[PDB]
């Protein structure tokens, strides 16, 4: 329902819509479980939602950093003294097969170890494509950034199930080339397919041309 | 050992924290950027080109989404009668969701400045006629015939010489709370003169509408879409 | 009216100083290439819904262009190309000629790349991509309206990330030409309007060692 | 399986093969364990491992320093607080032989002390030879660093088992005189012998000259 | 007691902290050091040597490795006939297994730039010939016959005036992922002329093959090996 | 790695600490201010009417 009153006057600054400030709040990316294997793996992936694919799919060419942060709990709040490691598989590096495979010894693999009663850690990953930006639509025939594993130190079974939770942040925000919006729901996270058996038109509709 | 305090507002993690952190790769070189042409610095430069608007939005034109883009002028309408009618609303759904400003008007929560509304014709070269583009101030009421829409802010467009006008729409604002505060006005079109045709041409033609903002447009408040 | 001579190839043409530039800047450098290419016309008619030609995959099987990018590996040009239409002063209609970079269509390789004919959109409200028409002219674009202008021309430079780049896989941009505003007339006129395109490669380079 | 696109141009920068560089990252160097004597020692071995042995044995002179880092908790996971110590014994100092002997208590022998709750103690270690470089290949007939002993502090027997971790960075590397890589499996630590029942090719095998 | 705060990131141990701790031992001294020549300041210094490369390397030649490291040309060949053929991956197993240069490759992930390949004939003084060194481009095909490869890159080496012939590949690149986009060529040696050869010395040959990196190669993103 | 001490004081809450604290949004520009008369900047002024 749209009322008259209380107009305002006075523009705005222009840095509300500058570019870095269009990417620069951080959002959950992943949800990661893990009940009582004992392993994980989750790869870097920024389409996992339908939310900030529709928002990187307005450019074409963009380049930046990362910066995580993972928050660590019980499936219910609580929180239990439990040592956690999370090992970060540059691209190109294999990745663990196993709880207690060699590559989780590799010293070319960076870490953090934590406890569950600290502050969350915060990791920061730079750009690492070969090319000059990254790019979400390739035309030619055949984006990585890595692969996170997250495992529990021990030689022995922990009795804790735990759930954890994936934040990122974009920062240093380059853009080329824009292209329009998304208008149609989507399929799977590799190919832009649509539903060819309906269409849903982009505005709602009115009776008459007349009745405004 | 320097004597230091401990505020509260220690190990909280804000999500809007703009920090420094430690790299995960200290030795390592990006590759430096090359020259690709076509950088955007900020969202307004997409803001300021026109794209299509969608005034013809009936109800059986979803089967045919082709037909929306274009309403018709015809030979059988009498003179001094309407033609289309719809309110410039980029924020709310309607016509404008069609539109590049529409759609990223989703995305904040305030906006405020003056737009523009570019028309074509799109008819055979040897017809003529006239229109009356009429403009209703916010706050008014729509116009009953031609001659209350004629005294108020109006251009005409013979598109006998011309194949295209512009419209300026002077100021517009908004500011959202499901209720927004909302001052804009209605753009309807008028037929001033019938169609006239000479032998062999066809009866019937097209208009497409064009809108696109000016340099004073602002928003701010980033807002997360539905 | 002038008439261009570039190479052992001469059009005639409007001299016509509206044309645009894809983002403001001209192709730069990091004897037969250098000419008129004209490629096969496509008929216009009342059911119509689009046609495509992906670049550089339209001009590889096509004179001293097409062999040498079968031969060399690297591969770098911009380009030029030239829309224009023939009819009378008693059809009626609207074409929307832009460019679009990375086109990336959705559902074999007898249609991403269809070569030199071109191919036909099934769906063109949503451009076969998901994306709507009327959002297209955030790209560089020019309107063909049949009322008063014949000709568009666009000069498109090099869009990549990285300097050099194959020619055999990769499809930097995909030209659309799109009826908006259908074509009518009466009867007894001419059924089928057709629609010519000529490219013309600027500041081509191989590097690829054959 | 190979493939043909995506070429590079761009040459990379050369501070990706400085000396440094290829020895930065910090690399597990043993696993100490202690179920419920109570004491251990673990001297300063670098060849301790398969991996890093073939990596310095590319040169014959090195000089460094270190820098190590005692991850400690439960085989699996958990903390409970509990007081540790952590003596580093020099080159030519007596080491402990009992739970309780005197050589605990020498004021020379430098220690830490470290709850299990805390972040991990790190230590540095100087350059500890009396020549002017370390040497893995010694020709003549006749490279300690020291000696690490690790007990749980107090007169009475601790009720918990304890598994730590030991990491190691190398700082301030130069290196001298190259040599060939070592391309056979190893037999022992001290000496470079191999098995002369059979002897690997360093290379693959393919069938004829002419199939490429 | 000046304030200060506790962000997240805190009580972490990064592996790969480049950072600084207390001494064990604040009072001793080191030893100082003394001039030893022979000092390494980058790996790539020991990228630019000749050593071996691995050509031989049939099924039957496990047993007696030493035959390995050469291959023969003969008397009783054809002209116009392959004599040996390779293609250049200082990366991928094969010959260049047995180099410096195709192990401290398996240390990295990325590199690129160009190579160069010496010959070394090792017959008698009193015979003499003719071979031709074909060099296909990456992304070709392999030559058939003398004809073909003649029209590419090629040198004509007769050992009977220069003992020695070295060939420079213009560029090869590696982007690691188990798959590697890897753009490479192929090297193949042609039998121009027949081997001729008096009375009393040996009928048979063999070639050594060395190779070795040029200036501007280069390589990033260290990785450990399997 | 300066060392530093906790000195007895920390983790308290203190409430009359002029401190500073993070803003929860940074990107935020407020609306600037216009003349608006009638501005008090004492509360003796409203005491001698």
């Amino acid at each position: 329902n749209l009322i008259e009153t209380r107009c305002v006057l006075n523009h705005h600054s222009t840095q509300e819509t500058a570019i870095g400030n269009f990417f620069s709040r951080a959002g959950l990316v992943s949800i990661i479980t893990m009940p009582t294997d004992g392993y994980v793996n989750w790869d870097i992936d920024l389409m996992g939602y339908a939310q900030l694919r529709r928002k990187c799919e307005l450019f074409t060419y963009m380049r930046f950093d990362a910066e995580f942060t993972f928050v660590v709990a019980k499936p219910n709040g609580v929180l239990v003294p439990q040592l956690l490691q999370y090992m970060y598989v540059p691209p190109g590096a294999p990745k663990p097969t196993s709880r207690d495979s060699f590559a989780w010894q590799t010293a070319t693999n960076p870490s953090v170890f934590v406890k569950m009663t600290d502050p969350p850690a915060q990791v920061s990953v730079p750009f690492m494509s070969p090319a000059s930006a990254y790019q979400w639509f390739y035309d030619g025939y055949p984006n990585m950034m890595g692969t996170f594993s997250i495992r529990t130190v021990g030689t022995e079974k922990s009795p804790h199930s735990i759930t954890l939770r994936v934040y990122m942040r974009i920062k240093h925000v380059r853009a080329w080339i824009p292209r329009p919006l998304r208008n149609q729901p989507y399929l799977f996270k590799t190919n832009p397919n649509y539903k060819g058996n309906d269409i849903k038109c982009t505005s709602t509709s009115r009776d008459k041309i007349t009745t405004l | 050992g320097i004597p230091t305090e401990l505020k509260p507002g220690t190990n909280q993690f804000l999500t809007t924290d703009d920090g420094v952190s430690a790299p995960i790769l200290p030795g390592f070189h990006p590759t430096p950027p090359i020259h690709i042409p076509g950088e955007v610095h900020n969202l307004l430069e997409i803001c300021r080109v026109e794209t299509i608007l969608e005034v013809n939005n009936l109800k059986t034109n979803e089967t045919t989404p082709m037909q929306r883009l274009c309403f018709p002028v015809s030979v059988q309408s009498k003179t001094g009668e309407l033609c289309a009618a719809f309110r410039a609303d980029p924020g709310r759904d309607g016509p404008w969701q069609s539109t590049i400003l529409g759609q990223l008007c989703r995305y904040y929560t305030q906006w405020s400045g003056s737009l523009e509304v570019t028309f074509m014709f799109a008819g055979s070269f040897m017809a003529t006629g006239k229109m009356l583009i009429a403009y209703t101030p916010p706050g008014g009421n729509v116009p009953a015939d031609r001659i209350t829409a004629m005294l108020g802010t109006h251009v005409i467009w013979d598109f006998g010489l011309q194949s295209s006008v512009t419209l300026v729409v002077p100021w517009i604002s908004n500011t959202h709370y499901y209720f927004d505060y909302y001052t804009t006005g209605i753009i309807t079109i008028w037929y001033q003169t019938n169609y006239v045709v000479p032998i062999g041409a066809p009866t019937t033609a097209y208009i497409v509408a064009l809108a696109a903002a000016q340099d004073n447009f602002t928003m701010k408040l980033c807002k997360d879409t539905e | 009216v002038a008439q261009l001579t570039i190479g052992n190839s001469t059009i005639t043409t409007q001299e016509a100083a509206n044309i645009v530039i894809a983002y403001g800047e001209w192709p730069e450098y990091c004897v037969s290439v250098n000419r008129f290419f004209t490629l096969d016309t496509k008929s216009w008619a009342k059911d119509s819904k689009g046609w495509y030609w992906k670049f550089p995959d339209v001009l590889t099987e096509v004179g001293v262009f097409g062999q040498n990018a079968q031969f060399h590996y690297l591969y770098r040009s911009g380009f030029c190309v030239h829309v224009q239409c023939n009819a009378s002063k008693f059809h009626q209609g609207a074409l929307l000629v832009a460019v679009l970079p990375e086109y990336v269509l959705g559902t074999p390789y007898a249609t991403t790349q269809p070569g030199q004919v071109g191919a036909v959109l099934t769906h063109p409200y949503v451009l076969d991509a998901g994306i709507p028409l009327s959002q297209l002219t955030v790209c560089p674009h020019q309107w063909i309206n049949l009322r008063t202008n014949n000709c568009a021309t666009i000069i498109v430079p090099y869009m990549n990330t990285v300097p050099f780049d194959s020619a055999l896989n990769h499809c930097n941009f995909g030209l659309l030409v799109i009826p908006v505003v259908p074509l009518d007339f009466n009867a007894g006129a001419t059924s089928e309007i057709p629609i010519t395109v000529t490219i013309a490669p600027m500041c081509a380079e191989f590097a690829g060692l054959r």
